[PDB]
C-alpha cells in the first residue's frame, strides 16, 4: 500500500491549493 | 474505461471528482492569490514520493505493462507540479497575475489525473500478479505426481507450504476489496476448499510414498486418493483465476 498511501497524500498535498483558487 | 474499482481505489479517487468538477469550471469562473509557497512545497514533496516509489516499482517489476504505462504518468506528475512551482514563483512578484493562475488549474489537474492513472496502472498489474500465483500454484501441483520418497516429499512440501501462503494472503487481501459480494463469497469459498484440502494432499502423498516404498497394495487407492485431492484443489484454484479475470480483463480478446 506505499503507492496507495502515496497517492493519497498527492491528493491530500493538492486540495489547499484548490480552495485557495477559489477564494 | 473502467466502470468498478478496488474498495481502497472508489476511496481515495472519490474526492478527485469533485476536485476535477471545480478545476475544470476555473477557465470560465478581481484576483489576489494567497502566496502559496508552503502548499506547493507540499505537493513537490508528494509528488516526488510518489514518483520515487513509482520508479521502485518499474524497475523492480517483471510486468512489461506496467513497464511500460506507468512511466508516461509520472512525466504527466511531475510536468505538472514544475506548473505548480512556476506558478508560485510567478506569484512572488506579484500576486495579481493572470499567466500563473492557468498554471495553478493545468498544474492540479495534470496531477490528479496523473495520480488516478498511476494507480489504476498499478492495481491492474497487483491483479495479474495475483493470477501469476495462482497458475504457478496449478503448475507446481502437476509435480505431486512424481513425488515417491520422503526426501522428495520434504521437498515438495517446502517448496509448496510458502506459495500456498503467498496465494492465501493475495487472496483475503484481494477479496475484501472487492465491491460485488457474490465475486467475494466465491474467493472466500474456494480459498476454504484449497485451505482445507491442503493438508489432506500431504496425508495422500504420505500415504502414497509409504506404500510404494514398501511395498506393494494399496498403491491404487493412494494413487487415487492423491489425484483426486490434486483435481479438486485446481478445479477451485482454477475458478479463483475465472473471477479475478471476468473482473480485470483488458482490450485486446
Amino acid at each position: 500500500d506505499d503507492i496507495y498511501n502515496k497517492a493519497r497524500e498527492v491528493i491530500n498535498a493538492v486540495n489547499p491549493v484548490i480552495e485557495a483558487l477559489e477564494k | 474505461m473502467p466502470v468498478f474499482h478496488t474498495r481502497t481505489i472508489e476511496s481515495i479517487l472519490e474526492p478527485v471528482a469533485q476536485q476535477i468538477s471545480h478545476l475544470v469550471i476555473m477557465h470560465e469562473e478581481g484576483k489576489a492569490i494567497p502566496d502559496l509557497t508552503a502548499p506547493v512545497a507540499a505537493v513537490q514533496a508528494a509528488v516526488s514520493n510518489l514518483v520515487r516509489v513509482g520508479k521502485e516499482t518499474v524497475q523492480t517489476t517483471e510486468d512489461q505493462i506496467l513497464k511500460r504505462d506507468m512511466p508516461p504518468a509520472f512525466i504527466k506528475v511531475e510536468n505538472a507540479c514544475t506548473k505548480l512551482v512556476q506558478a508560485a514563483q510567478m506569484l512572488q512578484s506579484d500576486p495579481y497575475s493572470v499567466p500563473a493562475r492557468d498554471y495553478l488549474i493545468d498544474g492540479s489537474r495534470g496531477i490528479l489525473s496523473g495520480t488516478s492513472d498511476l494507480l489504476l496502472t498499478f492495481d491492474e498489474a497487483e491483479v495479474r500478479k495475483i493470477i501469476r500465483v495462482c497458475k504457478g500454484i496449478l503448475e507446481y501441483l502437476t509435480v505431486a505426481e512424481v513425488v515417491e520418497t520422503m526426501e522428495d516429499l520434504v521437498t515438495y512440501t517446502k517448496n509448496l507450504g510458502p506459495g500456498m501462503t503467498k496465494m492465501a494472503k493475495m487472496i483475503d487481501e484481494r477479496q475484501q476489496e472487492l465491491t460485488h459480494q457474490e465475486h467475494r463469497v466465491m474467493l472466500v469459498n474456494s480459498m476454504n476448499t484449497v485451505k482445507e484440502l491442503l493438508p489432506v494432499l500431504i496425508s495422500a502423498m504420505k500415504i502414497f510414498v509409504t506404500t510404494k516404498n514398501s511395498k506393494n497394495q494399496g498403491i491404487e487407492e493412494a494413487l487415487k486418493n492423491r489425484n483426486f485431492t490434486v483435481e479438486k484443489m485446481s478445479a477451485e484454484i482454477n475458478e479463483i483465476i475465472r473471477v479475478l479475470q471476468l473482473t480485470s480483463w483488458d482490450e485486446d480478446a
